[PDB]
């Protein structure tokens, strides 16, 4: 990535900092997956673990060709109201390894007794006996608050953080920008 | 000179409910007969028609005047002192300022508190109703205007002069406010919620008077101390939900009870930017005294 675009969240006073960086996630989603590129990738530069947050800034990592079109894209813009965006700037020459990537697991034992039973054809007792109170598991990372018809409170969405590493391995980003299995690089 | 223990003033500027629809961007122009967005349950959401594509809102407001007369005032000393401290600050300045800012806030999409999130083209026309005709109109973007800054036009200057007639006591002022917001096909609106319990009049969704009302009220930016966070809700204390923090604190000089106190009781006349943020306040009324 030969340019890091900075989109700082600035504070309003209408919406919280985890709605207003829901919205942010929600929009991007559609302006990377939809858009395409080999790689689009963001990270989290004010990423703490103490604080349980997602930080109050985002950094984009992408090349220079691709923020170029994506900044200048409708989709991508219009909330410059509520966040302060920038232009490509080089990454510095020394950079961690860091890969963001989503954790995913079922905390309904609903959801398994019932794809259980709608594959072998089970019974509604065998599916509920044989789903125990051991099988109820869920990330317990940090998870910003994203509201949609998933849930009706708000969501916790599950952001993994790739411990620092000295080799970086680059390379092609999912759509939603959830980790490929490489990481990206860490400023 | 005391104040006075029972104080109240009559707010100005109270809006209705505000009323939902669904329709398209085309139908824009003829917003009569637009079906309107009803509640369901799954929690309760609610989204627009399947093929819909433009939400649309409706609340009127209207302009009483006599901010500063008083509803209720033990001392009749108190209460002639303090409408000619405010006889002065009309004399010397009309409320143009406030009315413009006001305006400013009627063109943007302020009001909508979680819908303009990701809106791509917020259309809003205010018309102005005398006589039960439509005297005057105009029309504006809610996203070219800026919401947190204040940017000067010849619509919103005439606009801030009617609102500043109709406030001093020229004459019955009535606006009625109609908004467009593009999101798109079966998204999810987010009305004021109630204690999920979603407010709806008329079997339709809506959003509290109250609510709007806070939204244009949007006129604090002279805090002692700016982090770039933009105008506030006028409040007393300048006190902010979200944010979590208060700013305007009661130990500095910009409190609103201690600048009131001063510049009737003992004269001091504050900050221009002072005054028009106590007329704000006594426009928005409240308790006062003891």
């Amino acid at each position: 990535m030969d340019h890091y675009l900075d989109i700082r969240l600035r504070p309003d006073p209408e919406f919280p900092p985890a709605q207003l960086m829901s919205v942010l996630f929600g929009k991007l989603h559609q302006a990377l997956v939809a858009q395409g590129g080999d790689r689009i990738g963001v990270s989290f530069p004010d990423l703490d673990e103490s604080r349980s947050r997602l930080g109050e800034r985002l950094r984009i990592h992408a090349s220079a060709d691709d923020l170029r079109a994506l900044l200048a894209r409708p989709w991508l813009e219009g909330l410059r109201d509520h966040l302060q965006f920038g232009e490509p700037a080089v990454v510095p020459h020394p950079t961690p390894y860091r890969q963001v990537s989503r954790v995913q697991a079922k905390s309904n034992p609903e959801r398994l007794r019932r794809r259980l039973m709608r594959r072998h054809d089970l019974s509604e007792e065998e599916a509920r006996k044989r789903i125990p109170d051991t099988v109820a598991r869920a990330l317990d990372l940090p998870f910003v608050t994203l509201r949609s018809q998933s849930t009706g409170q708000h969501f916790r969405l599950f952001i993994r953080h790739g411990p620092l590493q000295v080799t970086a391995e680059e390379g092609g980003f999912t759509c939603y920008g959830l980790s490929k299995g490489g990481f990206v690089p860490w400023f | 000179l005391s104040t006075a223990s029972v104080l109240a003033f009559e707010r100005k500027l109270d809006p209705s409910d505000a009323l939902m629809s669904a329709g398209a961007w085309a139908q824009r122009d003829a917003s009569q007969e637009w079906p309107a967005v009803t509640v369901r349950e799954k929690v309760d959401v609610a989204n627009l028609p399947s093929d819909a594509d433009t939400l649309k809102v409706r609340f009127t407001l209207r302009v009483l005047g006599g901010a500063g007369t008083p509803s209720a005032c033990n001392d009749a000393a108190y209460r002639d002192k303090l409408l000619q401290t405010v006889a002065t600050y009309v004399n010397d300045q009309g409320f143009a300022e406030l009315a413009r800012r006001y305006a400013h806030n009627l063109a943007n999409a302020r009001f909508l508190w979680r819908n303009r999130v990701g809106a791509e083209a917020v259309e809003v026309r205010i018309n102005h109703i005398r006589q039960g005709e439509v005297a005057r109109a105009w029309r504006f973007d809610a996203l070219a205007i800026g919401l947190r800054d204040f940017k000067a036009d010849a619509e919103l200057d005439a606009l801030a002069e009617l609102i500043a007639s109709g406030l001093s006591g020229s004459g019955h002022v009535l606006l009625e406010v109609v908004a467009f917001a593009r999101i798109g096909d079966g998204q999810e609106v987010f009305p004021s919620q109630e204690l999920k319990t979603l407010y709806s009049v008329r079997d339709a969704a809506a959003i509290h008077s109250q609510k709007i009302g806070n939204a244009l009220r949007t006129i604090d930016t002279w805090y002692p101390d700016e982090d770039g966070l933009g105008p506030i809700a006028v409040e007393p204390y300048g006190s902010v939900t979200s944010q979590g923090k208060a700013y305007r604190q009661p130990k500095q000089k910009l409190d609103f009870y201690t600048l009131l106190d001063n510049w009737v009781l003992r004269d001091e006349a504050p900050a221009v930017e002072q005054q028009h943020y106590v007329i704000a306040n006594l426009i928005r009324g409240g308790v006062f005294g003891e």
